[PDB]
């Protein structure tokens, strides 16, 4: 999408599955996933005993949904 | 009707146990005002006081006053707790104002849970207490 | 705790009610509900059953385990 | 019969009374076929109750509820007021299981050989089409039974006054009440004490009264089409003239539930059973005077009982016809509640 | 209603009677089944209360209200002081049973058959129209109630002079009144002692005075507008009337709690029980001066300790409602507090 | 207030009774509601008392209050130090509680019906907009209070001496106070042994020349403003006006807590109870001598250690204001602490 722009993520397969993230940015590059998506929750990610995961994905425009 | 129980008035093993209930207090009386307290109530073959919670109002005071204080004050700290989360995941910061408690921000909302009852109705009405379910991260099945 | 601290009247003890309405359902007059088979006056009672004179006579005698009392225990 | 703003509105199985509201012959063939289950119930009963009637204990405890509606007609209670013959409710029940069979052909016949439709028929059969928007129809359907009923009160005033007469309570015997009840101010004064009606001298002069004004209104509403003021302020639908019924009905059910209770000389005590408190809790009951050994109910108060319930089941099925005729769907308080 | 600037106001279902306060047709159906459940109440509960009366022992120790305001009235009431006859509180709790039927169909009429505002209608409909700004035909509503209020207190005094006959609590029999007080001296002195007034012909005299009052007070409102001088002092919203019928209602309540607590002659301690004991605490509750076992309680102090409740209530909404009417949002509560 | 050169201080709202400083229809309204709350007291807790009251027991050690200052006031005692009428004190606990809803009725008033300003107004309500830089107005104030102060001293002055008399703990009778004392040489010396007092003489002619001196203070400050001598001594700001008047009631509850403990005149011990020893832990209590069992105290004993405690607190809220009139900051003790 744009910068800024949240959407809600319907990729089944991610943590954020129905959570709503900020794109970071869109890389328009020939990627397969170009759409950097920006969370507020931290997933499942890192060593265990870790205090905090990642909160940045790349996702493709047909598994987001305009929610701003 | 409760045959096999007894008013703990006419109850004869309560009423020689009462004569030595034990002084849980610093009062010397303390036992005789609960052996005038329990012997209104209804006592087994032992004259230990049997509660009743079916729904009757001669029994009110066994479960129903007792249930209607908790929810009082568990639906306000539960209110509070919730009024307070919302409030602060607004914030620049949300995730330090939980281990770091905005204390004047909690005594505020926590006097404004007197009124919870009221508030919880017009929040579910408002549609605000109650998200909808394809708007909420889900497992993936 | 309170039988701990010398006081066993303290003890939260509830009667368990529904489930002995249903012991009362089936015949057995021990907690005093009149409902059903054990009021002899209901509909449920006067049937004409022919289970219902040794049933009543098994449920109200105590000496087995088809119904047993219960209390707060 | 109601139409919200729609034509061809189809009704599900469960409300499949509805359909055949518009037709006229299929309208004659359901209410025929009630007043044949109507007489089947006022016949086999009767012989139910001869078979299981016991001269040796009271009428009214046994639980019989036919039986003593013709005992107090005046028919086999020559003697001290006890039952000697059960002949004469043998004739009766036997009648109206006869009328039963008569009824319920007429019944059949009008869902099966004649059409659903009387709009199609000639000769006769279009002067019975009715519909549910012609005011004159309906006043000749009303002036018609008007005169049934008031034939039928005439011929309970001749009964007690030519043929026998009726169970006099305060003698004990039949006995004749050839002498009428004329002057109109006595009936006039029985809208305040009408239950303890202690009087059958009063009482068939009334049903002389009640006879001869509803052949009053039936030679009126035969005759006079409904005028511009009833049109005005009845609506003149099909579930609006059940609703009218329903309320009608229920009104008599709930005075003929309070003359069962505590009258003594329509519903004698030899028969029924002692006069009932009128009692109130949950619901208004009309407990017993006296206990049953059985845990039973005394005859008098399984009619009076069940008489108030009916009354009050359809003057809730009035409520819901009277506001479904109006134009209230039941779906506007659910639709404020958002 | 009040605005608060606002032309179109929502309100929420639990606010869902503030809709029709504007509308005049239906403002007519939800009073008409207020008044078909409250002739209910005395229908229903009348025979309610024959169900559970015992001719052994008063009426205050069997929990009843009802059958003791009608044998006080001198309805099936023994020469000593006791009850004989049921039968007249059958027909009056069966008159109040018909007429809610009654009402309660009228209310249904006016629900579905008449319009919401009664603009619409011609002819007598066009007339029986209000808006809460238009002070004429609202003094015309108030003479026309103050008639039947006033016909109401010239009843109770055509019930004891004539046909009838009020209760004496001294000589504990149904006494009808010959020659009541007519002085106009001495019922200005009654504000005093009026809750211990002890005689039937204060009461009946009373009630002519004040039945005529009404009736004196219901041709002026109905012939006279509103002079000016009430609209400027009191204010004319749909709330502000209310508000000045909450607390009117509020102050009838408090001195009806008080009459039942310690009067003795409109409340026959034959009939209610013994006069009750103003005492005070978290609440004030007047509490039984010879404490009936088990919480059964005297029944004088089933009416005295409900009708403070209510009345105490009733002027918390009288607050809430003059408040609004005066023009307080009760969000700006919430924004006092706000960071 | 004080708003330290900050002019537009925005008050939170636990600090949200300072936000109507400076407004002077909600000055009424919070104030008068006040009157209401004290009335309502006086007004629920006479009859609180009444129904609590019996009369086998000594009205001291029932935890009686507001009883036994009407007894003293020279109303329905039986026979000395009996107490059988128990209807003129429902009466003045009646008059005070309808009063609090007339008063709670002109609260409700001055906050929706009259503006938060007085100044927005015309006529007769325009005067009575004060604001907290003007002398005149704010001595206009002052003198008409000390009017009602001063009636309301002489109006024990008529109770005494016409209107039923006071309880003589002396005598053990309610009397008439035919000659009080009207010598200013016996006043001036009670400035020692004042609360050694036994003397109704003394005390009503003491009422006397108290009730006649804030009367002609109250005439003095409604006719002639402030000198410009107060104005160079005192601060006429918002705040300063509180922390005098919290300085000035706390010293008269100091006072009042001596009274109660040691005097036996307006404090008779048939009605309060037995005088007190003014002990001291870590801090001045009053202890009775007798010890009331049950782990209870004398009603006298609740009265003076209680407005005490009052006094000492409306002492520290007095210091609270005063060093805000002044000018502290009061986050500079942050600010200490941060540097330190
Ligand atoms: C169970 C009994 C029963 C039933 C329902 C039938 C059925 C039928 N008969 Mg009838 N019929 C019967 C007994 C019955 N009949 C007997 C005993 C007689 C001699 C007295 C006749 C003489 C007869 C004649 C003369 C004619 C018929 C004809 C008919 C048909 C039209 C109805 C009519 O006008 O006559 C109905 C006549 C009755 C006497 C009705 C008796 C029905 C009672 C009320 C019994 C209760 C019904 C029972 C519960 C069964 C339910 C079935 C149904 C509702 C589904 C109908 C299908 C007509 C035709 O042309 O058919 C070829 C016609 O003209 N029948
Ligand atoms: C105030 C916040 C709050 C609220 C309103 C909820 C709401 C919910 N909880 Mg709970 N919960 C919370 C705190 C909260 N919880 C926390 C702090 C934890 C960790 C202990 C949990 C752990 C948790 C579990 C494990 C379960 C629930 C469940 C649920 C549901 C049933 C209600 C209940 O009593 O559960 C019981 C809740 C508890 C036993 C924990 C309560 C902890 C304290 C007492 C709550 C208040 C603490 C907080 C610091 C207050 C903040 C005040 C503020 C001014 C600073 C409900 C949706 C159940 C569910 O999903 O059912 C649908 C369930 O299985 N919760
Ligand atoms: C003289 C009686 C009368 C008449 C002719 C009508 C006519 C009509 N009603 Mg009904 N109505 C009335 C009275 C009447 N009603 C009463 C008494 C009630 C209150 C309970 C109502 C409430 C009502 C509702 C709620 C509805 C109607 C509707 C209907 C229509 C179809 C009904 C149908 O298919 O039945 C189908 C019948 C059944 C499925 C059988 C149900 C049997 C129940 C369980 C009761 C069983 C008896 C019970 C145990 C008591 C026994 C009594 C004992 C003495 C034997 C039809 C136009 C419908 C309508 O107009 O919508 C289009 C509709 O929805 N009626
Ligand atoms: C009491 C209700 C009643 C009503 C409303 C009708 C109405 C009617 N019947 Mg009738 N019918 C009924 C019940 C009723 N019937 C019963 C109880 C029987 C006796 C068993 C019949 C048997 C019957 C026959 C056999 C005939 C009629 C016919 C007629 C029609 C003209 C009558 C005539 O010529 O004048 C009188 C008309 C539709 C005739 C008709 O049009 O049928 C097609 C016809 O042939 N009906
Ligand atoms: C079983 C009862 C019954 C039925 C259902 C009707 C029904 C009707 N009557 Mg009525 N009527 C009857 C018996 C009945 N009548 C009897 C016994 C008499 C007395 C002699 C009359 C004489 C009568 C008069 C004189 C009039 C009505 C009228 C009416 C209509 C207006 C109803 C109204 O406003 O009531 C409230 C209504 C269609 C009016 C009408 O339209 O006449 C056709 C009319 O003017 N009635
Ligand atoms: C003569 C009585 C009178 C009138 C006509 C009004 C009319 C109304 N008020 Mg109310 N009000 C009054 C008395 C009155 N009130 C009193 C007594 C209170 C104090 C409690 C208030 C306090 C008040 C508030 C707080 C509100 C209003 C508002 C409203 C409006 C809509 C209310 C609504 O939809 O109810 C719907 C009814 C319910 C949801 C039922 C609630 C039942 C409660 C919780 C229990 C009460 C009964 C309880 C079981 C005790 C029974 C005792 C008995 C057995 C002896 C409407 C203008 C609203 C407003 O501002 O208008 C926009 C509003 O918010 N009123
Ligand atoms: C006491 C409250 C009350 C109020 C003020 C109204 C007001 C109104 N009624 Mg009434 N009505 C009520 C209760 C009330 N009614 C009840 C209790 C019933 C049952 C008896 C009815 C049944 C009723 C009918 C059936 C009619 C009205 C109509 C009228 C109008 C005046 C008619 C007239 O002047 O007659 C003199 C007016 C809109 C008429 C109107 O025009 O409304 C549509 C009309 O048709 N009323
Ligand atoms: C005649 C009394 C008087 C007046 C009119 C004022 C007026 C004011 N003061 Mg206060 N002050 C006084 C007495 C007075 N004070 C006393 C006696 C104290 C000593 C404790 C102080 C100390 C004080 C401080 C420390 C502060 C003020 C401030 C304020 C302002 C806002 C107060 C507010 O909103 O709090 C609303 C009230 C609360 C939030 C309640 C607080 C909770 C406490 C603990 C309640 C006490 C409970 C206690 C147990 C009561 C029972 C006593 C006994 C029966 C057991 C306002 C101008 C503030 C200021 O400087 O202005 C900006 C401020 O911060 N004052
Ligand atoms: C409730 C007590 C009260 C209050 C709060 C005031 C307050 C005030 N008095 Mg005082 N005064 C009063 C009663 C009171 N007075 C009475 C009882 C009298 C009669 C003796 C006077 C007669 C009086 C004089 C003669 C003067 C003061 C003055 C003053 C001011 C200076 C204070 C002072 O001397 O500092 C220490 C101050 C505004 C001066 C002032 O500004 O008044 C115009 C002034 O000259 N007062
Ligand atoms: C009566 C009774 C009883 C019973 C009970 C019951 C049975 C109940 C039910 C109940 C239920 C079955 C319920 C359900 C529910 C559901 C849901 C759906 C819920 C919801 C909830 C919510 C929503 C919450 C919220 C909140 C609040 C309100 C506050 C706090 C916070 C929170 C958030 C938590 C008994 C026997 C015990 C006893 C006697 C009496």
């Amino acid at each position: 999408l744009n910068r800024g722009d949240k959407v809600r993520i319907k990729r089944t397969e991610s943590y954020w599955y129905g959570d709503v993230g900020t794109v970071a940015s869109v890389e328009k590059s020939g990627i397969l996933y170009p759409v950097i998506v920006r969370f507020d929750r931290v997933n499942y990610n890192g060593f265990s005993g870790s205090a905090s995961g990642v909160n940045t994905n790349n996702f493709a425009e047909n598994e987001l949904e305009l929610v701003q | 009707d409760f045959a096999n129980l007894t008013p703990c008035s006419e109850n004869p093993a309560y009423l020689a146990k009462s004569k030595n209930f034990l002084n849980t207090t610093n009062d010397p009386n303390s036992g005789k005002i609960r052996a005038e307290r329990y012997a209104s109530a209804l006592c087994g073959p032992e004259g230990y006081p049997h509660l009743i919670v079916d729904g009757r109002f001669t029994h009110a005071g066994d479960f129903l006053i007792p249930s209607i204080l908790f929810l009082y004050i568990a639906g306000w700290i539960g209110w509070v707790g919730r009024s307070y989360l919302i409030e602060i995941r607004e914030s620049k910061n949300p995730e330090m104002q939980e281990v770091v408690i905005n204390v004047p921000l909690a005594i505020k909302k926590m006097l404004g849970g007197f009124l919870w009852p009221l508030a919880a109705v017009g929040e579910y009405t408002s549609g605000k207490l109650v998200m909808k379910d394809s708007e909420i991260p889900t497992s993936p099945r | 705790v309170v039988v701990a601290f010398g006081t066993p009247e303290k003890q939260i003890l509830i009667e368990p009610v529904f489930a002995q309405w249903i012991q009362a359902t089936s015949g057995k007059a021990l907690y005093g509900f009149d409902v059903l088979l054990s009021n002899p006056d209901s509909i449920a009672s006067t049937t004409g059953a022919a289970w219902l004179p040794g049933w009543l006579d098994a449920i109200n005698s105590g000496t087995n385990s088809l119904f047993l009392t219960i209390g707060p225990g | 019969m109601q139409t919200y703003g729609n034509d061809t509105v189809q009704y599900e199985w469960w409300a499949g009374n509805a359909r055949f509201a518009d037709q006229s012959g299929l309208f004659i063939a359901a209410h025929v076929a009630q007043a044949a289950l109507t007489a089947f119930w006022a016949g086999a009963f009767t012989l139910f109750e001869i078979s299981r009637f016991d001269p040796t204990q009271a009428m009214g405890d046994q639980g019989l509820i036919l039986l003593p509606h013709l005992a107090t007609l005046g028919w086999g209670v020559g003697d001290g007021g006890q039952i000697v013959d059960t002949y004469p409710y043998f004739v009766i029940g036997s009648i109206h299981l006869i009328a039963s069979a008569v009824l319920g052909a007429g019944a059949l016949f009008h869902t099966l050989r004649a059409p659903a439709d009387l709009s199609t028929l000639k000769g006769q059969g279009k002067k019975f089409h009715f519909t549910w928007e012609n005011p004159q129809q309906l006043g000749i359907i009303l002036g018609h039974h008007l005169l049934f009923l008031g034939a039928g009160a005439l011929l309970l005033a001749g009964k007690a006054m030519y043929w026998g007469g009726l169970y006099d309570a305060t003698t004990q015997t039949v006995r004749l009440v050839s002498q009428p009840t004329l002057d109109p101010l006595v009936i006039y004064g029985y809208q305040t004490h009408f239950a303890s009606i202690s009087s059958l001298e009063d009482l068939v002069g009334g049903h002389i009264f009640v006879g001869f004004l509803l052949i009053g209104g039936g030679i009126w509403h035969i005759l006079v089409p409904p005028l511009g003021w009833a049109k005005k302020v009845l609506l003149f639908s099909g579930e609006a003239i059940l609703s009218y019924s329903l309320g009608g009905i229920a009104l008599a059910g709930f005075v003929a539930a309070y003359f069962c209770a505590v009258n003594t000389l329509a519903y004698p005590p030899e028969f029924y059973g002692p006069p009932l408190a009128i009692k109130l809790g949950i619901f208004p009951y009309f407990a017993d005077t006296v206990e049953l050994p059985m845990h039973a109910h005394t005859s008098r108060a399984w009619l009076a009982n069940a008489h108030f319930f009916l009354a009050f089941f359809f003057l809730q099925g009035h409520l819901w016809h009277a506001l479904r005729a109006l134009g209230f769907d039941f779906k506007r308080v659910e639709q404020a509640f958002d």
